[PDB]
């Protein structure tokens, strides 16, 4: 959902600390400043695909100091309050598994942190999650309407087709198949990291272009030396502005690729954000008459999970 | 040390702040680099120490105003640094000046990061303030108890997309 | 449903007029082209390395083998503008095709049709979508239900009659406290319970939750005919 | 009946075999 937000200066990168080499940069005019318009509306869309998601409703809904979960176990998927942050004991997993920067950023460009806190974000979980185990299929389209749990998975096999009178006889036998496949994910999670990798794929695919862009300045680019300083002390101020220009050329040509790469990785980002809303919008808030929308089998209700720079799905499926 | 300054140390130069680290070099490697091969460290070519290099404070100036129809004032906010240049108030993003810390979360208005909002309210002036996820609400549950709409409301409502 | 249904309307009408934030989703599309192209024009005026960024002043001043040395530095600059712009407006038109494929998907599920699917068409349940031309764009009026009014109401899973529960084939139960009724799920309508709105499953002992109560039985009181 | 709907005959539908659907009117007129 959320991509790493990352601002580069084009002043700094370009030419480090040198007011000569910037007044050829000025030559070039509005690429500088067009270059940090670029990144700077990536970290305001992503800002933004956080809102239009991770927040479905404008309220806050909790969970009741007395918990009545019909049979099944909601501890796992609600958070503690005990810990310092808020989080289900699900997301804790899913913070950990997912995981230099400081380096990089003293280099001249900026890594702007997120508008919503990983708090912020786990609390809009707690309030979908509280919500559609008390409110259930209605507070989604409009205000929360208290209806019980197990009455909530009646008429959600009604609309599956299968008559809710299921439900009540197998209610017991259904505890045990929620409560196992629960289980099932958090030990999938902790032993397995391979199947949180959609996420790490995409802060590789960011540390990577970071990491790509910021090894540009040891190239020659043509130039002679890699460094302002000693090309200025070596040659002749214009005969510097030669080999200086080979550099600029070159490490703009590292931004506008870097920047063309951002632009395009957000808008697959931004593809599967508009999914990611589209999603809990269908599976999360309603039920999903769709097939294999929310994942094989008959969708019933869906459970969001916060997780870094993205979200868990845990959709339950007939 | 501790402050920013143009170095020239042997046959190699830089600008930052010189900060004495416990790094161990090997007696016979006097400069380190990072993964780019710039120059985190060096060491001294008379005394014999490890001195760590953390370039110049620097970062982004974000400008926080409302518009022009509304007022001119405005709250300055540094990216990633405490406050060292400069009401001066410090926030997670960084050093956050001209906007008053408020303890009331109210919806946010201007965004800003890390949870943090501004707005241009009450004698009015910019106020820094934590972002509102909205208004509690704690809805009953109970085996027995179900709330079934008694009337309803037609809103229509308006979506735009290129 | 007249009432709520016109006065919403001419909310609209007074919000798009009196409020003019409510079409910048619309106005940041024509601003983003307008930036795109205002930044590739200003690029003409921009030296790139060159004496100077008119191609009459380099002609009439450089030798013609000399002022391809210049000439190569201003298309240099000039191809790097116009990639950059191409490069953006292909990005660019990709915002703009995938929100057309929303808005192509909208125009028949929500305008078209009728989408079951929960806050696609916008919040509340969706009834029909009314499109409207706007500049660069389209603006849609979906018309929704929304629950309003709501009361506690002591509801069960099952209901107790013969010593076999009794399930609603649409709707849920609630009760007032008085005698146990079969409402709607989005409107509350108290209704007699009858072997017609229930069906006959399982036994009392099964359901948890299962209360006693009658079932009226139309069959019984033509007994008498 | 309260299961199932009234339409055509048995002579159209494809694959239509002869059984005994339960009315309950039948028992409630005798007792
Ligand atoms: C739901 O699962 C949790 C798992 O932590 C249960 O909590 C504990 O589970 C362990 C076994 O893994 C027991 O030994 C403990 O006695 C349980 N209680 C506590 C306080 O740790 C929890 O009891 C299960 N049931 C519900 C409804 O939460
Ligand atoms: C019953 O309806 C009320 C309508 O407000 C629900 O709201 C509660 O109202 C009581 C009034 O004393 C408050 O004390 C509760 O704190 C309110 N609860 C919430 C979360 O708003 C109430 O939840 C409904 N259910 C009950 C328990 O009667
Ligand atoms: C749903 O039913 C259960 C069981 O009757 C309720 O739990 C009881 O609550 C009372 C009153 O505080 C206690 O005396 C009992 O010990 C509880 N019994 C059990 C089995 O837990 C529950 O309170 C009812 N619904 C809710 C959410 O209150
Ligand atoms: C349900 O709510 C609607 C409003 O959403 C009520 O309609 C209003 O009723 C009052 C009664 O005095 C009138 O003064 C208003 O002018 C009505 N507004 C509209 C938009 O018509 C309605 O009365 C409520 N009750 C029912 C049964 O629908
Ligand atoms: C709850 O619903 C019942 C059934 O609709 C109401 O009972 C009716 O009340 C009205 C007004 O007092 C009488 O004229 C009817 O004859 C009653 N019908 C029957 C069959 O009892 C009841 O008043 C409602 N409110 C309460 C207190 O539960
Ligand atoms: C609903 O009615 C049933 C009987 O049809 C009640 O179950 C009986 O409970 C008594 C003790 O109170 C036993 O002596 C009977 O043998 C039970 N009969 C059956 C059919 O098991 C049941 O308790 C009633 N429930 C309520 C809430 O009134
Ligand atoms: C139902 O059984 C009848 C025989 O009892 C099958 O054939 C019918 O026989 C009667 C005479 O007894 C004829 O008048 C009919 O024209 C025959 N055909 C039908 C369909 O009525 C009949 O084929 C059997 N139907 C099925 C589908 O099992
Ligand atoms: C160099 O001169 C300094 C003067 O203080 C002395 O301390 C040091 O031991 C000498 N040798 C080295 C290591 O440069
Ligand atoms: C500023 O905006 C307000 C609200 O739209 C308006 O009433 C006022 O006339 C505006 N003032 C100017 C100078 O435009
Ligand atoms: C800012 O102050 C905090 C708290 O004293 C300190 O931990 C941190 O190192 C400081 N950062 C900078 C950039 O000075
Ligand atoms: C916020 O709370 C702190 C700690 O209690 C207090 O020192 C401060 O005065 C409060 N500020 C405001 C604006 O209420």
């Amino acid at each position: 959902v959320s991509m790493t937000k990352t601002s580069v200066d084009c002043t700094m990168y370009i030419c480090g600390d040198s007011t000569e080499c910037s007044n050829l940069l000025l030559q070039y005019g509005s690429f500088c400043t067009q270059l940090n318009r670029a990144l700077t509306g990536i970290a305001v869309e992503q800002d933004k695909n956080t809102q239009e998601v991770f927040a479905q409703v404008k309220q806050i809904y909790k969970t009741p100091p007395i918990k009545d979960f019909g049979g099944f176990n909601f501890s796992q998927i609600l958070p503690d309050p005990s810990k310092p942050s808020k989080r289900s004991f699900i997301e804790d997993l899913l913070f950990n598994k997912v995981t230099l920067i400081c380096a990089q950023k003293f280099n001249g460009l900026t890594v702007l942190p997120p508008l919503l806190t990983d708090e912020m974000i786990a609390q809009y979980t707690s309030a979908l999650l509280a919500g559609t185990i008390t409110s259930g299929w209605t507070f989604g389209a409009g205000a929360a309407l208290q209806i019980p749990f197990a009455m909530q998975m009646a008429y959600r096999f009604n609309g599956i087709g299968v008559t809710q009178n299921v439900l009540y006889e197998n209610q017991k036998l259904i505890a045990n198949q929620f409560n196992s496949a629960i289980g099932k994910i958090q030990d999938s999670l902790s032993s397995t990291a391979s199947a949180l990798g959609k996420l790490q794929d995409v802060v590789n695919q960011n540390a990577q272009a970071l990491n790509t862009l910021v090894k540009q300045l040891s190239s020659n680019f043509g130039a002679i030396s890699s460094v302002l300083n000693d090309i200025l002390s070596r040659l002749d101020p214009p005969e510097a502005e030669v080999q200086i220009d080979r550099l600029i050329t070159g490490r703009l040509q590292s931004l506008q690729t870097y920047v063309t790469q951002q632009l395009i990785r957000a808008a697959e980002i931004r593809a599967s954000a508009n999914l990611a809303a589209t999603k809990m919008s269908e599976c999360v808030l309603g039920q999903s008459k769709r097939v294999d929308f929310c994942g094989k089998g008959y969708h019933l209700m869906s459970f969001p999970q916060s997780a870094p720079h993205g979200v868990v799905f845990l959709h339950v499926t007939y | 040390k501790n402050k920013c300054v143009n170095f020239n140390f042997n046959g190699l130069t830089g600008t930052g702040v010189l900060t004495e680290s416990n790094k161990k070099f090997l007696p016979f490697q006097q400069f380190g680099r990072d993964i780019a091969d710039t120059t985190d460290a060096v060491r001294d070519p008379q005394t014999l120490e490890i001195l760590d290099i953390t370039p110049c404070s620097f970062g982004g100036v974000s400008v926080i105003t409302p518009g022009t129809n509304t007022s001119n004032q405005v709250a300055v906010l540094y990216q990633d640094v405490n406050c060292t240049e400069v009401n001066v108030f410090q926030t997670r993003a960084g050093c956050l000046i001209g906007a008053e810390h408020v303890n009331n979360s109210y919806e946010c208005d201007i965004p800003i990061g890390a949870g943090i909002c501004a707005s241009y309210q009450t004698s009015q002036s910019i106020i820094a303030y934590t972002m509102s996820l909205g208004a509690e609400n704690s809805v009953a549950y109970s085996n027995n108890s179900i709330a079934i709409p008694t009337n309803f409301t037609i809103s229509v409502t308006t979506e735009i997309l290129p | 449903i007249a009432n709520q249904f016109n006065s919403a309307i001419g909310k609209i009408q007074d919000s798009l007029s009196s409020t003019a934030s409510a079409l910048g989703k619309l106005q940041d599309v024509v601003n983003q082209n307008a930036q795109a192209l205002n930044t590739l024009v200003k690029q003409l005026s921009s030296n790139f390395g060159a004496i100077s960024s008119v191609l009459n002043d380099i002609l009439s001043r450089l030798d013609p083998p000399e002022a391809e040395v210049q000439i190569d530095r201003l298309i240099t600059g000039r191809l790097q503008s116009l990639q950059t712009y191409v490069t953006q407006q292909l990005i660019r038109a990709a915002e703009i095709r995938a929100s057309a494929n929303l808005a192509a998907t909208k125009m028949s599920e929500c305008v078209l049709g009728q989408s079951k699917r929960v806050d696609f068409c916008g919040k509340g349940y969706h009834l029909m979508s009314f499109p409207q031309s706007a500049p660069h764009g389209v603006v849609f009026l979906h018309v929704t239900y929304v629950p309003a009014q709501e009361k506690n109401f002591t509801t069960a899973p099952a209901i107790c009659h013969d010593g076999k529960a009794h399930f609603p084939r649409e709707g849920v139960f609630v009760s007032n406290g008085t005698h146990w009724f079969v409402t709607q799920r989005n409107f509350y309508e108290p209704q007699i319970i009858t072997t017609d709105n229930t069906f006959v499953s399982g036994n009392c002992d099964v359901v948890i939750g299962i209360v006693n109560n009658t079932v009226y039985d139309p069959l019984q009181p033509e007994l008498d005919s």
